[PDB]
């Protein structure tokens, strides 16, 4: 439907993954819109997997909590990317909230519809597996919406062995750093939970610098895992005996303005085994969101 | 586990938006159900000489059946349709995909046209590539055998794959029943067993039903050493897929 030259470039937004973001408006109608310009190595890899996965998901996921993909225009040297504009992305939204904090309320309102939009991609068998602030767009009337599924996958049922080099490292689940045949839905609940977390304390839960960091810094907080807590963790490709054995902290530190309750769901989204972790659609019906309503940022 | 039976009822949404048309081959004027069997046939020697998954290789079939449903091709370039086919299932589907060089090199068309036959492809598609198969059916389907069986597996994929092959008639059958029929015939070849009754709570599928797909596909089974395309059943004697190829079709099912 569209064509370029109805586009008018307001602001470069920057470079992610792949391809480069702008802002933009429709010089006929007005409408302010978010272009991924995509290079296609004409010469000689052709079109990136990544821009294959992004767009054929994006197409079937539907949602108020996904980022809409509103067209997608062709040349045969470049693809553009046509989304609805949104102004903010979490990231950059956490930093300017860094001296006041985010309100509770919105905290809630803001991991409800994380938790909407994720478990509508899981319903439609799609793991993201790149949830971090930054790939997480906000609006100015309260909505949040998953974006950039660059990194995403149409998963099977059962799981196969899918890309180990996976998730931004401070958000990568444990399953992932241990070197897991099989990770699946879980992991982008791990990704939520860190999230849930830094919105609260305003830092990053587990800022690891290597993988082994990530890893210990994980085990420091939530207590080094064992077969009782994890039945299956000392089979793992990367799990060694030598793993330093640390007791686990008391949530009303982990996170201290936290109630029991966003502490309990806390709990269960960063639960070490996978199977155990709760699913976004179980997270939904947490009495955590008994009172959810929807701030405005 | 959880989200089993929402991922199942849309796949069964999904697949029907992308099935082509059964009629398709009738319409094209110079390629036949004959030259489409032996393009499967070589992109399955492909998907093992490169060690593709087998989902990979039901995808591509998907792509070559729904850009012919829309798209005249002359027969020389029908193999250039199904190199960018299995180059795009492959960038979707595998954690490595080989490279478009090596896509060249199986083929004789140059890479530039390889190339851009991709990207036509996606324009014909308009990028519609998460596409339910056979495959991901009967992987669901697995779950259900008391207790699971090896064999019954590879045997029901080896059916599965079979079933690629023959636009006429598997063309008519949707993923999920043909899924169906394979588990059912295998299951049944292999342990005297039938179509599980958590299979038709699931499906709502029943030997009934699928009957049509079975009766096709046993006939398929039996005739198979005899059929023109021969490489699905070699790759299935390997140890991999425990040679299930090697065994007897059963003569009669008493449905
Ligand atoms: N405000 C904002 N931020 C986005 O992404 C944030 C990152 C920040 C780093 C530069 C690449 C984009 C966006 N990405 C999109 C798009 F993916 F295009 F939808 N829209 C976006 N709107």
């Amino acid at each position: 439907p569209g064509s370029m030259e109805n586009f008018q470039k307001v602001e470069k937004i920057g470079e992610g993954t792949y391809g480069v973001v702008y802002k933009a408006r429709n010089k006929l109608t007005g409408e302010v819109v978010a272009l991924k310009k995509i290079r296609l190595d004409t010469e000689t890899e052709g079109v990136p997997s990544t821009a294959i996965r992004e767009i054929s998901l994006l197409k079937e996921l539907n949602h108020p909590n996904i980022v809409k993909l509103l067209d997608v225009i062709h040349t045969e040297n470049k693809l553009y990317l046509v989304f609805e504009f949104l102004h903010q992305d979490l990231k950059k939204f956490m930093d300017a909230s860094a001296l006041t904090g985010i309100p509770l309320p919105l905290i809630k309102s803001y991991l409800f519809q994380l938790l909407q939009g994720l478990a509508f991609c899981h319903s439609h068998r799609v793991l993201h597996r790149d949830l971090k602030p930054q790939n997480l767009l906000i609006n100015t009337e309260g909505a949040i919406k998953l974006a950039d599924f660059g990194l995403a996958r149409a998963f099977g049922v059962p799981v196969r062995t899918y890309t180990h080099e996976v998730v931004t490292l401070w958000y990568r689940a444990p399953e992932i750093l241990l070197g897991c045949k099989y990770y699946s839905t879980a992991v982008d609940i791990w990704s939520l939970g860190c999230i849930f977390a830094e919105m609260v304390t305003r830092r990053a839960l587990f800022p690891g610098d290597s993988e082994i960091d990530q890893l210990f810094r994980i085990f420091r907080t939530l207590g080094t895992p064992d077969e009782v807590v994890w039945p299956g963790v000392t089979s793992m490709p990367d799990y060694k005996p030598s793993f330093p054995k640390w007791a686990r902290q008391d949530f009303s530190k982990v996170v201290p303005p936290l109630d029991e309750d966003g502490r309990s769901l806390l709990s269960q989204m960063l639960h070490y085994d996978p199977n155990k972790r709760i699913s976004a659609k179980a997270a939904l019906a947490h009495p955590f969101f008994q009172d959810v309503t929807k701030p405005v940022p | 586990p959880d989200y089993h039976e929402d991922i199942h009822t849309y796949l069964r949404e999904m697949e029907v938006k992308c099935k082509p048309k059964v009629g398709y081959m009738k319409k094209q004027p110079d390629i036949t159900n004959s030259m489409r069997a032996i393009l499967v046939d070589w992109l399955v020697e492909v998907g093992e000489e490169y060690k593709l998954q087998n989902e990979t290789l039901h995808l591509a079939v998907n792509y070559i059946d729904r850009f012919l449903s829309s798209m005249s091709v002359l027969r020389g370039k029908l193999q250039l349709v199904g190199t960018a086919a299995m180059l795009l299932a492959s960038k979707f589907e595998e954690i490595y995909p080989p490279e478009v060089a090596e896509f060249v090199y199986i083929t004789t068309y140059t890479k530039k046209q390889v190339l851009r036959m991709e990207h036509l492809v996606l324009k014909v598609l308009t990028f519609d590539l998460a596409a339910p198969t056979v495959n991901q059916f009967l992987t669901q389907y697995f779950l259900h055998q008391q207790p699971a069986n090896c064999k019954v597996e590879s045997l029901a994929m080896f059916l599965g794959e079979l079933s690629l092959i023959d636009a006429d008639p598997y063309l008519k059958y949707l993923p999920s029943v043909i899924a169906g029929a394979a588990f059912h015939l295998a299951l049944y070849t292999v342990t005297g067993q039938s179509w599980p009754e958590s299979l038709i709570r699931k499906t709502g599928y029943t030997l009934e039903s699928l009957k049509p797909c079975l009766m096709d596909l046993h006939q398929t089974y039996l005739k198979a050493p005899q059929h023109a395309q021969q490489s699905i059943r070699e790759k299935y004697k390997n140890s991999k897929y425990h040679g299930v190829s090697l065994l007897n079709p059963p003569e009669t099912l008493n449905l």
